[PDB]
């Protein structure tokens, strides 16, 4: 292939080619008319019929940066320019993405959205392409390829009924955040913990696998998603595409669970594998021990390749223990090498060795007591009730941090407790994992935009695995200077009984929080007595023939009380 | 592709002993649950000895228990069975095979030998 675009044109075909060049496009461009994405798209689809039609004709040969590149520098840039004056011969277009800058999507009406999906459909089909892109620039280019096909089946069958087009804006939202700290983390953490990553994951999807399967796998897996962060954006789809064909042709040695998957069409199969549940786990496997813990040759087997013998200590743990999370057997993997260093130069090395699981314990028991606490409390207090003993959690934690922010987290975290303690014990550490990586992802990313505690920052960049521990770390803040009295954020009106559940609750909360804030002392026997008080004040005044007189007079005797309750 | 080889195998005295060695070849080679097994005239595959990735872990059959040992190199890329006190009995074609558990199942194996013959009589 000297034509590169041709290799791509004729791999990916048309429709792909276009969707994933737009996307590219969007991604840089983010703040860039949709009509400009249209018109370079255009132009490189026909450049690249010439190539398919002639190799030999001039530009073909130019790599893909360059003649991409070319093409976003044709376009003046008042609203990043530098880098444009030369395609960089990209390190410049990427940090130079934002992650958070353009009015929220406001959706047409329905009638109006299914006239137009009828009357042009293509267009149709390519805006949102184009905005879920810009909004979201670290997407993975083929799940989106999906995405929008079930945009299209929306479309189609609900043209009652779209409450599920505001679920596939749910499913964007997070496959975009997961796919942004995978990036990331091979950036920082490199290609290795990004190889052990997915080792960890495919192994707990497929124990029934040779060891030899996986680590193939995980080859061609992490080659895609360094693709993908690179963003060259046509290689992935091909790559991945290439994944894709080759496990459903290898099924029968992976797992029992592809064949649905593997007979639908080439969109959807790649989507259903990565979704696909994990295989029964194999019987007559040895102990874990009796290679890694009680061998005479571990020193000299881990020796000869270090890095297969991490591998294969992984990949043992991985199908043996499907409940534990990623991140948890990456971190034992890690006090692994670390044990074997300093035990192998030592004298007696396999009694240093030997005493290796003692060490394993405190690790997957931190976890698991921690989610049986959380989920416990969840399951007497439900979804509001726990949100709010989290909000007095956090805020003694990090009193610094902005109401609106606790009350944003304590909810998501709440929602957590629902989507994670409603499944069997099995598969909570997986789920939360999943769930909490992202809000301490966004969480993370907001810090650094406006920065208030040290301590967050370290745990917002120490190693990935250390991050959910440092944050469990995290103490109740002893220095913290109570925030002063203020009497209109502690008065309430007539319109909390009118409004919504969901707008109340905020409401409700939002005291809370300030609450915290100004009497961080008190006991949470104290709290529980003001949050009583509270839903009787709240609860009297809602049916009271005069609300706002209610609210008003009940308000300052309620206050007056619960200050007289600071000692 | 990953090929097993055997070797070692012919005719030897009851009572006599025999070293049969697979040697591997093909990628992660030296990762897989490797085994032994055995095919008796007229009878089907049976399992004689398995072990572990780092030997670390053996099972055999009670048919040999004692009088036989599984051994592997890794570097070598070369699985071992050292046979003694041997028995008219075990004269069967042995094989190799290469798969991802430690289990005398032969569906469970991946990856198979051509098999080299041993016969045990005076």
């Amino acid at each position: 292939h000297k034509s590169e675009v041709a290799h791509r044109f004729k791999d990916l075909g048309e429709e792909n080619f276009k969707a994933l060049v737009l996307i590219a496009f969007a991604q840089y461009l983010q703040q860039c008319p949709f009509e400009d994405h249209v018109k370079l798209v255009n132009e490189v689809t026909e450049f690249a019929k010439t190539c398919v039609a002639d190799e030999s004709a001039e530009n073909c040969d130019k790599s893909l940066h360059t003649l991409f590149g070319d093409k976003l520098c044709t376009v003046t840039l008042r609203e990043m320019a530098d880098c444009c004056a030369k395609q960089e011969p990209n390190e410049c277009f990427l940090q130079h993405k934002d992650d958070n800058n353009l009015p929220r999507l406001v959706r047409p009406e329905v009638d109006v959205m299914c006239t137009a999906f009828h009357d042009n459909e293509e267009t149709f089909l390519k805006k949102y392409l184009y905005e879920i892109a810009r909004r979201h620039p670290y997407f993975y280019a083929p799940e989106l390829l999906f995405f929008a096909k079930r945009y299209k089946a929306a479309f189609t069958e609900c043209c009652a009924c779209l409450p599920k087009l505001d679920e596939l804006r749910d499913e964007g939202k997070a496959s975009s955040a997961k796919q942004r700290l995978k990036c990331a983390s091979l950036q920082k953490f490199g290609e290795r913990a990004f190889k052990a990553w997915a080792v960890a994951r495919l192994s707990q999807r497929f124990p029934k696998a040779e060891f030899a399967e996986v680590s193939k796998l995980v080859t061609d897996l992490t080659k895609v998603h360094t693709e993908c962060c690179h963003g060259d954006l046509l290689e992935c789809a091909d790559d991945r595409a290439d994944l894709a064909k080759y496990i459903c042709e290898n099924q029968d040695s992976i797992s029992s669970k592809l064949k649905e998957c593997c007979e639908k069409p080439l969109l959807e199969k790649s989507h259903c594998i990565a979704e696909v549940e994990n295989d029964e786990m194999p019987a007559d496997l040895p102990s874990l021990a009796a290679d890694f813990v009680e061998s005479k040759d571990v020193c000299k087997n881990y020796a000869e390749a270090k890095d297969v013998f991490l591998g294969m200590f992984l990949y043992e743990y991985a199908r043996r223990h499907p409940d534990y999370s990623v991140v948890l057997l990456l971190r034992l993997a890690k006090t692994y090498e670390t044990t074997l260093e300093k035990c192998c130069a030592a004298a007696d090395p396999h009694e240093c060795y030997a005493k290796v699981f003692d060490e394993f314990k405190p690790l997957v028991e931190e976890p698991q007591n921690l989610i049986k606490q959380n989920c416990e409390l969840f399951e007497q207090l439900g979804e509001y009730k726990f949100q709010n003993a989290l909000l007095v959690r956090y805020t003694k934690k990090v009193p610094q941090v902005s109401t609106p922010t606790l009350v944003e987290v304590s909810r998501n975290l709440g929602k957590v407790g629902s989507k994670c303690c409603k499944h069997p014990e099995a598969k909570r550490m997986p789920c939360a994992e999943d769930y909490l990586s992202v809000v301490l992802n966004q969480l993370c990313v907001l810090h650094e935009k406006t920065p208030v505690s040290d301590r967050v920052t370290k745990c917002c960049t120490e190693s990935l695995v250390n991050r959910r521990p440092c944050f469990s770390a995290l103490e109740v803040d002893e220095t913290y200077v109570p925030k002063e009295f203020n009497a209109e954020t502690f008065t309430f009106h007539a319109d909390i009984c009118t409004l919504s559940e969901k707008e109340r609750q905020i409401k409700k909360q939002t005291a809370l929080v300030e609450l915290v804030k100004h009497k961080p002392k008190a006991t949470k026997e104290q709290l529980k007595a003001v949050m009583d008080d509270f839903a009787a004040f709240v609860e009297k005044c809602c049916k009271a023939d005069d609300k706002e007189t209610c609210f008003a007079e009940e308000g300052k005797k309620l206050v007056a009380a619960s200050q007289a309750a600071l000692g | 592709e990953v090929q097993l080889v055997e070797s070692g195998g012919g005719l030897v005295q009851p009572g006599g002993s025999l070293r049969l060695s697979c040697t591997a070849s093909g990628y992660m080679s030296s990762t897989y649950y490797m085994a032994w097994f055995r095919q008796p005239p007229g009878k089907g595959l049976e399992g004689v000895a398995l072990i572990s990735p780092y030997g670390g872990a053996t099972n055999y059959a009670d048919s040999v228990k004692g009088r036989f040992t599984i051994s592997r190199d890794n570097a070598k890329n070369t699985l071992y069975l050292q046979m003694n006190s041997l028995k008219p009995e075990d004269t069967a074609r042995y094989y190799c095979a290469a798969g991802s558990t430690l289990t005398m199942v032969v569906a469970n194996y991946r990856y198979w030998g051509q098999g080299t013959l041993v016969t045990v009589s005076s």
